[PDB]
């Protein structure tokens, strides 16, 4: 039941609720994976 | 620029650097092993005889 979220075009830091395990890719920013 | 209204572009799955690798692989096989690598393992053969 674990998931992950991808944000389309953000410089991840307009995101509101973020903890650890952040990562920025060419497509966007992804939180929930290492 | 300025993204106008709510329209996006999205990126392709395979980047251009990876595509160039695939074409280079085909050149190596046909120069060295002829057409043998299209079916089963590759076998070497001298070019003038090929
Ligand atoms: C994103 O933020 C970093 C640090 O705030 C900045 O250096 C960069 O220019 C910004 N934009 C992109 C596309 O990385």
């Amino acid at each position: 039941n674990q998931v992950a979220v991808l944000y389309q075009d953000v410089n991840c830091w307009r995101v509101y609720s973020t903890g650890s395990n952040v990562f920025q890719t060419r497509a966007g920013c992804l939180i929930g994976a290492e | 620029a300025q993204k106008f209204n709510g329209l996006t572009v999205l990126p392709p799955l395979l980047t251009d650097e990876m595509i160039a690798q695939y074409t280079s692989a085909l050149l190596a096989g046909t120069i060295t092993s002829g057409w043998t690598f299209g079916a089963g393992p590759a076998l070497q053969i001298p070019f003038p005889m090929q």
